[PDB]
């Protein structure tokens, strides 16, 4: 199985790839982003400085009286950071990486793969990465030995008395192991938003980095595995990595006149003209149709699913009704064929109570709070949240709950690392070179 | 201060070291007990399994069993009222704090505005909670052929807002309106103001019986959903619209705060548990600091009362335990003032030496005044025979000491940190005294005491106001947790200061349409060891008389 | 395709999803009139924006936005308003699913919910008054079997009024049986109008079933589409077994 | 079935589709409701804050407000008599389940034994069961000067011992037993006896007043503690010693049973909380199927309305949201014996196209048992106009017909699997047969259901016995919980199985020192609606008068 | 487990659906199962050994595998699902009676948070159960760490030493 490969324009950036090729323990690119996300920490000092400075620390409306304390972070990022890599440094020539960021408001701290390498928690590098702050903020600013743990606190909150960083100024795209739904539910564990936010709201890049993320723990849950390996594989391909050009050309020429329903059409059709697809029997009037390939089937249908948000949720530039159009493009696309919808059934169900819980009183929120994570949009197998992280990026500013309000530190300081916010180019190249 | 009751408690003058023992009659001196045994066989009797039964094991009473006087009080009582489960008070304290949840209400009413087009004023903002109240204790404001909750099961439930806007605060019904000037006085008033900001919030306190069925996390998702449902009758937008799922997600996350956060696998239970409830927490939930602003020892002494009666009998002696329980684990730090006279003469020592406030923290205060006042408390039992009688086990004598301790060197400094250093130079000091401390495992905490106090390592470092049942070294021992919580309260009420850690929560607890008075903890607990103490969530309506 | 079936109201439910088949119309409301049922706005001021127009702002560097061309309320920052219907059981045109159906077919930019009591669409404001033009005044409305509702929506699957209406909580609309018409004296959130706005002329039992989605026992028995309960059974069987393995 | 219910609580024929409105007097028609204003009144009054108030939002009665006949009974109550708030039964059923912790005792007597060194006989065990029962209300064995719980508020708190070794059950006293062959039919009792085996248990269940202060992960630590007392005491050991840490391990871990275990920490919860427990479990709670072996139906509807009441009323309906509710979500599968009729009816097919539990678990026989049953009940509403406005919800409409079809199918086959398959079909056809399914996100299970019905995968695969209110997605939604226990009931009583997945769970049940009545759910929940049945935990005793 | 119908553990049994596979006597068939599914190339360190004649099986998943896992215990998941799809195409399972395979295997999960009553074990166990952010290698049991080291104390001492000091 062969799939072609075209980049955010619809250009063509690789020729004959085996889907063999595409898979996580494959492909380099896929293998370091996962490396890159243990390793890659974002640190508020300006945050650190404000919270220390009125000694509102453990957050939420808190405040320690009679414990401020007037130190400036910020004017000493530079300093902060060079202690920094000195504690975190394992061999000279290896990728450890502080740099200051925004005039020392911000800090990237991102830990040589020699610690990566010996880590179980993927989260944990919060804590290194964290305690280095802490470390390096108590011997340039001179911190009295009294208040010291004041500075623990500004970093990281009310740990360990929360079970995460609560009110702290330390966040990673992973938060916290004991906040999983399952084993393997790690890297399901980031919003959309954050998705959106470091993708810096490019459309096809943003799918791209849910789908890659998704359909990674997908293998790592034993999900894509054994009779399965290949619906993931072929559904990975065609809905995040725009292959045979299809999410982009359906896109093209729907655009500017079409709905959800033509595009469902414009799977069909597709579908029939490439023997994906036939007739198995004909009713009193309408065709039943047959697949050929099942997986193939599956992929062509979840890859206009993303087309069929980029297409009415861009018309509208509100992200919203992006749970209706996975509701309605998989309910339409089965009545229309006598098949089932993306993941047989789990993606138009994911989308009933997705869009029960951003329409209603008891809980949810708007799309770009979910994630692979949310008990909400947790039951479909990789094939709904890079749906919706499309539709969060085609948003012209509709939402009070967007990536400025909730992911701003990833997209600030995320949003500067090149496989982050272009993680196409670099699993496509991957992907060429691995396959040889 | 403890003679008094010291007198009444035993024939003897506390000085002497001798008494006569089995000679009281064995179980059957307490009039508690024998009421114990008449319910017991008049249970067996229309059950027909065995229940109660003194000849079991142990003969209770080959000594005199104590009677106690709750300290700052004239009430003395069995010990067997003051069990929790035998305390309606005491059960009252617990259900106030774990059906409160407030809310904010700022980025809701951006919401109304600017993604649903509504005007948001004061007269919209009172209609509002008329609405709130209506629907909080489980009235109907948009479906038709709603079935509802009676009111006379719920006739505790209720809402109001806090403000530091105080522009906005008096536009607001007064019925519906927690009064930061009212109800403090004006100094702390004007912290509070400073501390809490134009920020406005929603205090929402469910039924008592929603308690008593459920559970805590049950709290905020049901503060959440009526505050749901009001905003669509009062504001007039879709029963069910987009924007309805930011006022889902500003009242359950982004805006919410709730008395306590959840806990990890092995104690695992969600929020509004006792466990997730920090120590300034606790201490800024007790209002005390409200009523008697110029004694600092009164304040902190009363908030030990219902931390040692939260943590060790509610929390350690039943939800992490169970069984007879932990009352006198307790009881030993509130009644027959011994722990109040330990406290008061250290703080005349720190008001001597150093100011109240005063001292910088340092190695060398917490050397002196811990040291100074941990030998006081020791001397005092070793004086006084039967107090040592009525303070049995030395966990309760550790605690005594290292409490008076440890508060004192917070009265000194201001500084809990530093108050908690010297609680665990305390009791490394009781230890080589008597040549004991506690029960088998009591000194895990203290023994790691001293290093962790001012490291600021992963799950080592945290301020004292910060910590709580599930800071690893305190999730497991009686007669520490509700001691800690004075420790905070001490510091802050040294320094004058309106609250410890919370500005919200100390102005929400202040509210007078509460069922147990926070201002007064100990003598709610002789209230309600008397059996005078009036509970809400009791389902006698309900239910065949 | 849209929808397999060989009944009557099958094939209604091709014509109302069909972009194709024309509406019929049985009504004539003002636009003026359209805006104040949805009483959101007040029809001579200006529309609300809840963000500033895409012609003025900061457009991020997107191919995917070169290619989807907005709505006129999304080019103008509209801020993004609903209509929310109720269709009786008793033989009502249109029907929850069916409606939502229509909308990904019919219309740009939707997003709409499908609940058993009421049937909500959502999007830009100045689209909305377009659209909600013809789910009005076409023969996809009723006054008498479907209700215009944003609250208190309880009444689809009720007995019919005296006057063979459907139950109103709220009593926004009443029969004028001077003109024989259904008019409206309140809003779809139950604010008393100023003037009654005739919407009127309920169709008889007949014309309606002739129109109907619904499977009824005294209409179309869901039992006598057999192509349909065909498909839907064959939805389930190829679901079962491709979650329990893809095939082969 | 559901005709005599259909003319009473509807002036017309069922048959007629036209009626008048707006002509009952608004709110004030019903005696419940008007009740509910009185006691706001008061409360009012003697508060200071508003309450309940008819005349917020939306008038409630345009239409007649129904009454309803539960199921099965001759009782009709207003709906506001079965929400679980306003009904004391529906309360005691949880508290019952709640309370309930069983733990092993085969390694426990192994460790006294083989480490302690001490005999143990049946002697013995029954004067541990003495002890056991004396310790675990509140009562002390080992310790002088310990304060003791009150007997009064703990009347439902005892211990009994559930043994497969029938020859050490006929030794221990007949009052700490609870008995397999006296509470059990004949072949029930020796397919549990052969389940069980020569191991032997100890049935706790603690006092209801603890789950109303505390919560359902304190059950088990309570268990724990009181039984490590009571061995002590009875084999005369170290009050405190190596060997004793075997009895706290193995109560609380390696033999010990809770009804529920833990919850991930979106909805973070202990132990014995009501999402926890799978449907097998609360199936095997029920005890209907003890009295009714050959009626599959009634077992299963029994066990529809005790689960449907516990998951979309108490744990659906406040843990995980609160307010108002979902009583009538709950109640459309157990008044006006409307399910019953489908179910009955569904059976009556079943016995003649099939056998009772003769079929092949096929596709063929889901399509044919799953259509059949799901057509006649969607023909049913639309027959009888009255009905349709009954159940006037879609949702509650979807679970009736699902149900229906669901258990029919569970009986053809005997499998639950199956008959889960047959309720994701009924599903389905209800969505294109009426245009609708229910409300916004009510079909996420049923879509994600046909896939996930039969896969095994990691977080998708699993029978439905072993499913719960945790099975990712069953979490969220009303008109679904309930019903699978049903079709889990429906399958084990069509083959005449004891128990659907517990042996012990099921014998425990069975126990007539419980406080509700477990063979009769609905016929208990009236006398609830009545306000005639007398729950355990109330603190009158504690309390002035 | 599937003999009689014992699954999820402790004391339960589903009556009715017990079901006589041999699942040890095909142990080795079972296992060349499980290497297809499991390997990344022909030259990396996946091993999938039969152990104590066909009643234990050692499944160690290639290193390309782990690399790109955030989850510690993940590998139980992937291992664990290999033993589930290998039984039921080996030993001839009924599609419907397949998921007593898969409860067979992991238990009661995913109704509990972990695999309660399941035969699937490794030195880790489950990432929600852990007591703070990085605990994954401190939530090995003392009795684990010394069965491994066959109660050879200075060995037993260095696997607790070095799995506690990383
Ligand atoms: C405001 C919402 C949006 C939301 O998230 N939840 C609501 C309201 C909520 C409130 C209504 C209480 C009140 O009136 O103050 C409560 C009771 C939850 C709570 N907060 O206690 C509820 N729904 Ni609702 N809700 C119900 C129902 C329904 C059915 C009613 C259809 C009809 O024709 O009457 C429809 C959904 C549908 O169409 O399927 C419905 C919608 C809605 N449901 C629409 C309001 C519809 C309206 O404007 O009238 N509920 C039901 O169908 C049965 C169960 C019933 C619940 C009460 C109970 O179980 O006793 C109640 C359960
Ligand atoms: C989704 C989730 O809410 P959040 O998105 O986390 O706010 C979840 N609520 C629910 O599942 C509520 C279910 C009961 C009410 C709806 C019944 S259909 C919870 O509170 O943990
Ligand atoms: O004797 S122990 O220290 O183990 C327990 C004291 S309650
Ligand atoms: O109207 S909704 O389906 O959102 C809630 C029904 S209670």
């Amino acid at each position: 199985d062969t799939v072609d490969l075209y980049d955010d324009r619809g250009n063509c950036v690789a020729e004959e790839v085996p889907i063999e090729v595409l898979s996580p323990m494959r492909n380099e690119a896929i293998q370091s982003i996962v490396n890159d996300i243990k390793r890659t920490v974002a640190v508020d000092l300006e945050g650190i400085e404000n919270a220390l400075q009125n000694a509102t620390v453990g957050g939420k409306g808190m405040k320690i009286p009679g414990r401020e304390m007037d130190v400036d972070i910020v004017d000493n990022a530079e300093a902060i950071a060079d202690e920094i890599e000195k504690m975190i440094r394992v061999y000279q020539d290896d990728d450890t990486n502080v740099e200051p960021m925004y005039d020392g408001k911000r800090l990237l701290v991102q830990l040589p793969s020699e610690r990566v390498k010996v880590m179980a928690d993927p989260y944990s590098g919060t804590l290194q990465a964290g305690m280095a702050v802490v470390h390096a903020i108590i011997d340039v600013c001179e911190v009295d030995m009294w208040d010291a743990n004041m500075v623990k606190a500004a970093v990281f909150g009310r740990y360990p008395q929360t079970i995460d960083y609560f009110g702290g100024n330390v966040a990673s795209m992973l938060d916290v192991p004991m906040k999983q739904e399952g084993v393997g539910y790690a890297l399901r564990n980031i919003m959309v938003n954050h998705i959106v936010a470091a993708t810096r709201k490019n459309t096809m890049q943003a799918v791209c980095l849910a789908a890659t993320l998704q359909q990674t723990a997908m293998f790592e849950m034993g999900d894509a595995l054994g009779p399965f390996e290949r619906l993931h594989l072929l559904g990975y391909a065609y809905q995040g990595l725009n292959a045979d050009n299809m999410v982009y050309d359906i896109v093209k020429k729907h655009g500017k006149e079409g709905t959800v329903g033509t595009v469902v059409r414009e799977v069909v059709e597709r579908a029939l003209e490439d023997g994906v697809i036939e007739v198995k029997e004909e009713l009193p009037s309408f065709k039943v149709y047959k697949a050929n390939d099942m997986d193939l089937w599956n992929a062509y249908a979840a890859a206009g699913l993303v087309a069929a948000v980029m297409v009415n949720q861009g018309a509208a530039r509100a992200a919203q009704g992006v749970s209706a159009t996975i509701l309605y493009y998989n309910d339409l696309l089965e009545y229309e064929t006598g098949l089932p919808g993306v993941d047989f059934g789990r993606a138009e169900g994911t989308a009933v109570g997705f869009s029960f819980f951003s329409h209603s009183i008891y809980g949810g929120g708007g799309p770009g709070i979910f994630h692979g994570n949310h008990i909400v949009t947790r039951h479909s197998k990789g094939f709904a949240i890079p749906p919706v992280a499309a539709a969060m990026a085609l948003d012209a500013g509709t939402q009070m709950f967007s990536p400025e309000v909730t992911s701003k530190l990833i997209g600030d300081v995320f949003g500067e690392i090149d496989e982050f916010r272009e993680p196409m180019k670099y699993i496509t190249e991957a992907a060429a070179e691995e396959a040889k | 201060l403890f003679m008094k009751a010291l007198k009444e408690k035993f024939e003897e003058s506390p000085e002497e070291k001798y008494t006569k023992f089995y000679i009281f009659g064995g179980w059957k001196q307490s009039e508690r007990k024998k009421e114990f045994k008449e319910w017991a066989d008049k249970i067996v009797e229309e059950r027909g399994v065995p229940h109660y039964n003194p000849d079991i094991g142990v003969p209770l009473g080959q000594r005199k069993l104590m009677s106690y006087q709750v300290s700052g009080t004239d009430v003395f009582v069995e010990g067997d009222d003051l069990t929790f489960v035998n305390n309606a008070a005491m059960q009252q304290m617990w259900d106030d704090i774990r059906r409160t949840v407030i809310v904010g209400m700022d980025t809701a009413h951006r919401v109304l505005e600017r993604r649903l087009g509504k005007e948001v004023t004061p007269e919209t903002i009172n209609e509002y909670m008329e609405t709130l109240n209506h629907a909080l204790p489980g009235g109907a404001v948009v479906q038709e052929h709603m079935v509802e909750i009676h009111p006379g099961l719920t006739w505790d439930c209720y809402a109001k807002i806090i403000t530091g806007d105080l522009e906005l605060a008096d536009e607001i019904d007064d019925k519906f309106l927690i009064d930061i000037e009212k109800l403090f006085p004006e100094e702390q008033a004007e912290q509070l103001i400073k501390a809490i900001g134009n920020r406005t919030y929603q205090v929402c306190r469910m039924p008592t019986i929603v308690g008593h069925v459920c559970d805590g996390a049950t709290m905020y998702r049901w503060a959440a959903m009526q505050i749901a449902m009001s905003f669509i009758c009062a504001y007039k937008i879709a029963a069910g619209e987009a924007a309805v799922s930011d006022f889902a997600f500003a009242s359950k996350h982004a805006e919410v705060i709730n008395m306590g956060e959840m806990l990890p696998a092995r104690r695992a239970r969600g929020e509004n548990e006792p466990g997730g409830v920090p120590f300034g927490v606790l201490a800024d939930c007790v209002q005390t600091m409200r009523k008697y602003p110029d004694d600092p020892a009164k304040v902190a002494l009363e908030v030990i009362a219902a931390g040692a009666m939260l943590y060790d009998q509610i929390w350690l002696g039943s939800y992490m335990s169970g069984g007879v329980g932990f009352t006198q684990y307790a009881t030993a730090v509130y009644p027959d003032n011994i722990l109040d006279d330990y406290v008061y003469y250290g703080l005349e020592y720190v008001e001597d030496k150093y100011g109240i406030a005063e001292a910088e923290p340092s190695m060398d205060v917490v050397k002196d005044v811990a040291t100074e006042v941990t030998l006081y408390g020791l001397e005092q039992y070793e004086r006084y025979p039967a107090a040592m009688e009525t303070h049995f086990g030395g966990s309760q004598r550790a605690a005594v000491c290292a409490a008076a301790a440890g508060c004192s060197t917070a009265f000194a400094t201001g500084h809990a940190q530093a108050g908690l250093n010297g609680w665990y130079l305390s009791q490394i000091l009781h230890k080589e005294g008597q040549g004991r401390l506690g029960f088998y495992g009591y000194a895990l905490q203290d023994q790691c005491g001293a290093a962790n106090s001012l490291s600021v390592r992963s799950d080592e470092g945290l301020p004292l106001e910060l910590r709580g049942p599930n800071y690893p070294n305190y999730a497991m021992n009686v007669g520490h947790l509700g001691e800690y919580a004075g420790i905070v309260q001490a510091a802050h009420a040294a320094r004058g200061d309106a609250f410890c850690v919370h500005p919200v929560i100390k102005v929400a607890f202040a509210d007078e349409n509460l069922v147990f008075d926070f201002t007064e903890p100990r003598k709610e607990f002789a209230k309600g060891a008397l059996r005078e103490f009036e509970p809400a969530g009791e389902r006698d309506l309900i239910v065949p008389a | 395709f849209y929808y397999p079936g060989e009944t009557d109201v099958a094939e209604n439910r091709r014509k109302y999803m069909n972009p194709n088949y024309e509406l019929k119309k049985l009504r004539e409301i003002p636009d003026e009139d359209i805006v104040r049922l949805m009483g959101h706005r007040e029809p001579g001021e200006e529309y609300p924006s809840v963000h500033p127009p895409l012609e003025e702002m900061e457009e991020p560097e997107c191919p995917i936005r070169e290619l989807v061309e907005p709505t006129e309320g999304a080019k103008a920052g509209d801020r993004i308003r609903y209509i929310q219907f109720t269709d009786s059981v008793y033989f009502a045109p249109i029907h929850p699913y069916i409606r939502a159906r229509m909308y990904m077919w019919r219309y740009r930019g939707v997003d709409t919910g499908s609940l058993s009591g009421r049937q909500i669409i959502e999007v830009r404001e100045r689209d909305l008054e377009k659209i909600a033009k013809e789910l009005l005044e076409t023969e996809i409305f009723d006054p008498a079997r479907s209700g215009v509702r944003g609250a208190t929506v309880h009444g689809h699957a009720l007995r019919l009024d005296e006057n063979g209406l459907m139950l109103h909580a709220l009593r926004r609309y009443r029969l004028n049986e001077e003109t024989g018409e259904v008019e409206y004296v309140k809003d779809q959130v139950g604010i008393e109008l100023d003037e009654p706005i005739p919407v009127g002329a309920p169709a008889d039992e007949d014309d309606l079933k002739e129109r109907t989605t619904i499977y009824r026992i005294d209409g179309t028995p869901y039992r006598e589409d057999e192509e349909l309960l065909q498909v839907v059974q064959r939805i389930h069987e190829l679901r079962t077994l491709a979650g329990y393995r893809p095939e082969e």
